[PDB]
């Protein structure tokens, strides 16, 4: 395998919703084209301090070569820096 | 560039014995980190459980007096608002899952709004989401427009009670606000409440026969106080 | 390395055995495959036409207290709806390729949106589209489009139906919002409806005498209610 981070680009946040989306991030598409596995992210507790979903990121998956897409839930610990299972509810 | 023991040498200058790792491979290590990720994610969820509650609380827009307000604190003195309490407690018990919708109406200084508030409270506590508001809110609310989430808010909610509706006699528009509302509710299957000063009468040219008609569903639940005051005893603790 | 024989030996040790391949040959494969898909594209059809009709049902604004709703649970006390029903019942029948518009009118708690939404179901099952609304709606609608789906709808689906056409007591803008609606829906030779609870000379002056003359083509119905309130026995089941 390989992993490689990206970046996006902002014309994503005026949308007022603000999950990403295949067709946000704008390097020419070279590489939405090329890959095989994608993995954005998103994190409520980023763009709103009272949403209630403190604590919690998301892995919106985009793109998959050899199987299907869905979307994930994960926490974020900043300050020890790791992800961990969420164990609850569905989304 | 450091030999193995003459790292950890390097290392034994900082703490001192008694001091000994535990982990001894890592896979266990991975076992530890998977218990403390179980442990410290239902915590987490506890907490977020808490502040969606109080999101909640400080949405419903209730003035202070009338939080700390139960059924309890309410001296009972004779039988005309006992029948009162025997209505509103079997109100809430029959709230679930029901179109049990109320009304008040009487003097003031005769306990409407506290137990309006008071039902409030113990519903939040069931889990529920509630409102109450000021006709004039509304008012401000539909000239905001016209500078969409609390005017929404008015159908996408279980319950709502309604204050001070004979005021305002700068009328015609009062009445086709409150007709609009009550309808998107009571065709929606969900309750409502009202509070006033008068009598039903006085009340229906106010709120022509048909709100009444979405009102009297079910075992609708009229009522009608004749106390006198309470504010010359109150003191606000 | 390896090879064919070494390849299927190697093969059969993974699983019980007497597993034999049933195709040995290559066109009884493509003939089975083409066999299998003209199955499966069959319930693929269905299926899909049947996530259709779910949306057109979710579609129309038809709130719940009108949903499990149809002729059948309506319960007669006189002729005086009896006539209606023997009514309601032909209009559904006599609906294909017509130009048959109605209205209702009368007194609240007489059956009038529950009639409108048995209609509405039966002619879903018909497969054919409806929608009702309030008319505070289509207000709504025309206030958001400085933010089009809807007002295509209104002036192409087969049937449309109005409810609380009466206030609005702001008027210079119902009267004329209803005027082009009409129009566009009796120019291309499709029928519509209303829902009120006045008078037809009480609706002229809001409904200038043009308007109800679009609704006076084929074989009308009109309908005036004379029947008395339901509230006290319904209960939201
Ligand atoms: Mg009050
Ligand atoms: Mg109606």
């Amino acid at each position: 395998p390989v992993v490689a981070l990206s970046q996006l680009n902002r014309s994503l946040e005026q949308r007022a919703d603000k999950r990403p989306v295949n067709s946000d991030l704008r390097e020419s598409g070279s590489i939405e084209q090329d890959a095989d596995l994608i993995m954005f992210i998103y994190r409520d507790e980023v763009y709103h301090e009272n949403s209630d979903l403190k604590g919690i990121a998301e892995i919106i998956i985009g793109k998959q070569r050899n199987g299907p897409i869905g979307t994930v839930r994960l926490t974020f610990n900043g300050q020890w820096s790791r992800f961990d299972n969420y164990a609850g509810p569905q989304y | 560039m450091k030999n193995v023991g003459d790292l950890m040498q390097r290392l034994q200058k900082m703490m001192p014995a008694h001091i000994k790792p535990a982990f001894k491979t890592g896979e266990e290590l991975l076992a530890w980190q998977k218990e403390q990720g179980a442990i410290r994610s239902a915590a987490l969820e506890r907490e977020n459980r808490a502040m969606k509650m109080q999101r909640t609380f400080n949405r419903s827009g209730i003035r202070p007096l009338h939080q700390n307000c139960s059924f309890e604190n309410y001296r009972v003195e004779c039988e005309g608002q006992m029948n009162a309490l025997s209505k509103a407690r079997q109100y809430v018990e029959e709230f679930d899952g029901n179109i049990a919708s109320f009304i008040f109406s009487g003097k003031p200084g005769t306990g409407k709004n506290h137990l309006a508030a008071a039902i409030c409270n113990e519903l939040l506590l069931r889990g529920k989401s509630v409102l109450i508001i000021t006709v004039a809110d509304i008012m401000s609310a539909m000239k905001d427009t016209f500078r969409e989430q609390l005017l929404n808010d008015l159908s996408n909610v279980d319950l709502l009670v309604i204050d001070e509706i004979g005021v305002q006699t700068e009328s015609k528009y009062e009445k086709v606000i409150i007709n609009q509302i009550v309808d998107r509710r009571s065709s929606s299957k969900r309750p409502t409440g009202m509070l006033t000063n008068s009598n039903m009468e006085e009340m229906t040219k106010l709120l022509g026969e048909r709100v009444m008609d979405r009102m009297r569903l079910g075992n609708s639940l009229w009522v009608i106080f004749n106390w006198d005051s309470y504010r010359s005893r109150v003191t606000g603790k």
